[PDB]
């Protein structure tokens, strides 16, 4: 549906995703995965940095094989300025045509800062034996350069003044928060883009991992056989995040903290740390989809009625104004079948793993075309009994379909005179 | 032409799964999923998309989708897994007497355990291992040698099934069998 008005609980149950994330890493070697990149060596560099406060880590605190460049993080990243370009065109993964993706990949996920995580030396990582905090430095790197570009080409592709309005500011602090919260599934390998630089960069965290487990062994370890798992080292991957996930949000705020919002979506710029790392990877996406989706079709509307003004406020039925209405009315069909094509299979995947949830019962585990099935119907089997709604044939929870997911939290505000993702002057 | 959705399921016996036939075709003559498996389908608004509710699938089952594209009739299949703790686990029938010396012989009876690609047995003293093999036959059959000494008088001895989900992403599960204790003499 989108009667009575149904309760807000994205944060509720990452939340609880939280407490079950705390509560296993404890169990096994949360303190001795906690890490700070000040005790960390870069570039085989033994002499003292000052990484206590994060903010003053700059591109050669990395151990990029490289670093012949200037630019560490970004280099090769967006060389098009397309990344925050309004109404830009989404992509689908790589991989064999088998199962076939439905995951879309953002624009700012595509052109992400992160080029010094995919030519990374293991060497220098692992060969001194502070591969924890040598890791961390360079996660930090890529996550204080990649706020620090978010907010910057935002302000470009787009073309804000000096007195940013309190909608864009929401939209960039959703967009480096949602650049936090990819970045956990890409240590986790969560990770759903499946690129030639991803596979060569999870190559390396690999490697480095297989390290970490034999560091912390020093004797009986808690992630016994983890190498043996899909994705690799996953109990020991998610532990890591869970210890450290408090210093790369700080890391970021070293950038975050020009923008002169504090309430709403940037409340969490002075305060605390998001939850929206523990919020599946496909949900994400599907709302910074809706986002992008409501930002084009402002801009399609508001261009057509510019030429169809004429149309219906006088325009005769062959003159230049009808043809001038006739290729805009055309051109702003062309776009919208043109996404909502890709909301097609977003849809319709969505409803796949919500009923998937009612009747798969309790050890059902999926693999496929993407990792994901496991981690996503549970999520939802856990929301459809904080709800109530795991009898097959109940539409009461509004979460029921993709569209109602987006009424209750997505945050699409700007879509002109169309609010609908849900339904059940042209011709002069 | 024709995706299935998911690929590949490892679930209990007994328990449901949903799988999901779509083709490229907006308008296929026909679209359904073949298998012996009890199915149920869900009414949805979608043309090009039916999806089946498959109950009580016991045993590891290859549906395929057909969907009737202009093009010509395609086809996709997935695989299904089914798992499940050995039903009977158990030491061969031996007297808690033994005098000391003797060579003795043990026996571990496994009773069905799926898959077998992923169970493995170990035979145990106590917490200390003896031989360690994987599952074989039904029911499964592995034996080991242990000379008496008195040392261990009283000692426990059991076997221990174990089947491992880890890379597939579940649990392991394991099951201990009854102990026998050997009293030495002599
Ligand atoms: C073999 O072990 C499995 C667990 O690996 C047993 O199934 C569990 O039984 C316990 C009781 O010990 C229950 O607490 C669990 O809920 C069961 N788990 C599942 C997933 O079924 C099984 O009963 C054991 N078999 C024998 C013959 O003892
Ligand atoms: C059993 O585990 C092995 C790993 O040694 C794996 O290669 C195999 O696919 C598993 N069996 C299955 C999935 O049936
Ligand atoms: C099993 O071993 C323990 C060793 O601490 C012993 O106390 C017990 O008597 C043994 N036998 C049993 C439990 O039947």
């Amino acid at each position: 549906p989108c009667d009575t008005i149904y309760p807000a609980i994205a944060n509720q149950m990452a939340h609880q995703m939280h407490e079950d994330a705390q509560t296993e890493a404890s169990k096994r070697g949360l303190a001795k995965l906690r890490a700070d990149a000040k005790q960390g060596i870069y570039k085989k560099n033994r002499k003292p940095q000052e990484l206590s406060n994060i903010c003053n880590i700059t591109l050669q605190h990395s151990n990029d094989s490289r670093n012949g460049n200037n630019g560490g993080a970004c280099t090769g990243k967006d060389g098009n300025n397309e990344r925050f370009k309004i109404g830009t065109e989404w992509k689908i993964g790589e991989k064999v045509e088998t199962t076939d993706t439905d995951a879309y990949i953002p624009p700012r996920r595509q052109h992400m800062c992160t080029s010094n995580l995919e030519n990374l030396n293991v060497s220098w990582v692992t060969e001194d034996g502070k591969a924890i905090h040598s890791l961390l430095g360079d996660v930090q790197l890529a996550a204080k350069m990649d706020a620090d570009e978010i907010i910057k080409r935002y302000k470009k592709h787009n073309t804000l003044t000096d007195p940013i309005q309190q909608k864009d500011q929401e939209s960039i602090c959703r967009a480096v928060r949602y650049s936090f919260a990819d970045l956990g599934d890409i240590i986790r390998g969560r990770d759903l883009w499946e690129h030639g630089d991803q596979t060569k960069l999870q190559g390396h965290l690999q490697i480095i991992f297989g390290k970490i487990k034999e560091e912390i062994k020093k004797g009986n370890d808690k992630y016994k056989g983890d190498e043996k798992n899909n994705p690799p080292y996953k109990q020991l991957r998610e532990d890591w995040w869970e210890a450290n996930r408090h210093q790369v949000w700080r890391a970021m705020q070293c950038e975050l903290k020009n923008l002169k919002k504090s309430n709403g979506d940037c409340h969490y710029n002075s305060r605390g740390t998001p939850l929206d790392d523990y919020i599946p990877q496909r949900l994400r996406w599907m709302v910074e989809w809706a986002e992008w989706f409501c930002k084009m079709q402002s801009q399609e509307y508001d261009k057509l009625m510019k030429q169809c003004s004429q149309c219906m406020s006088d325009c005769r039925k062959g003159d230049v104004n009808c043809t001038s209405c006739e290729q805009a009315c055309e051109e702003y069909k062309k776009k919208i079948k043109k996404w909502e094509k890709q909301w097609n299979k977003i849809k319709d995947k969505y409803e796949e793993l919500y009923l998937q949830a009612k009747i798969a019962f309790a050890g059902t585990s999926f693999g496929g075309g993407d990792r994901d099935y496991q981690q996503m119907v549970h999520f939802f089997k856990e929301l459809q009994k904080v709800t109530g709604d795991t009898t097959l044939g109940d539409t009461t929870s509004p979460y029921s379909t993709a569209a109602g997911y987006i009424h209750q939290e997505g945050h699409v505000d700007e879509c002109t005179e169309q609010t609908q993702f849900c339904k059940n002057a042209c011709k002069c | 032409q024709t995706s299935v959705s998911p690929s590949k399921v490892i679930l209990p016996r007994g328990g449901s799964v949903l799988v999901t036939c779509s083709t490229s075709c907006d308008q296929p003559k026909l679209l359904g999923i073949e298998t012996p498996l009890p199915k149920k389908e869900l009414l949805l608004p979608g043309n090009n998309r039916k999806v089946y509710e498959l109950s009580n699938v016991q045993e590891d089952s290859q549906p395929m989708c057909y969907s009737n594209c202009p093009d010509g009739q395609s086809t996709a299949k997935t695989f299904l897994t089914v798992y499940w703790t050995p039903e009977r686990v158990e030491l061969a029938p031996l007297p808690s007497w033994q005098p000391v010396g003797k060579n003795l012989t043990l026996r571990c009876q496994v009773e069905g355990g799926a898959p077998r690609a992923n169970l493995t047995v170990v035979l145990l003293r106590g917490e200390k291992e003896l031989k360690r093999e994987p599952a074989v036959g039904e029911p499964a059959e592995v034996t080991t040698t242990v000379l008496v000494r008195r040392d261990h008088h009283g000692a426990n001895f059991s076997c221990r099934t174990e089947l491992d989900l880890r890379p597939q992403g579940l649990e392991l599960f394991e099951n201990t069998s009854a102990p026998y204790q050997l009293q030495t003499f002599g």
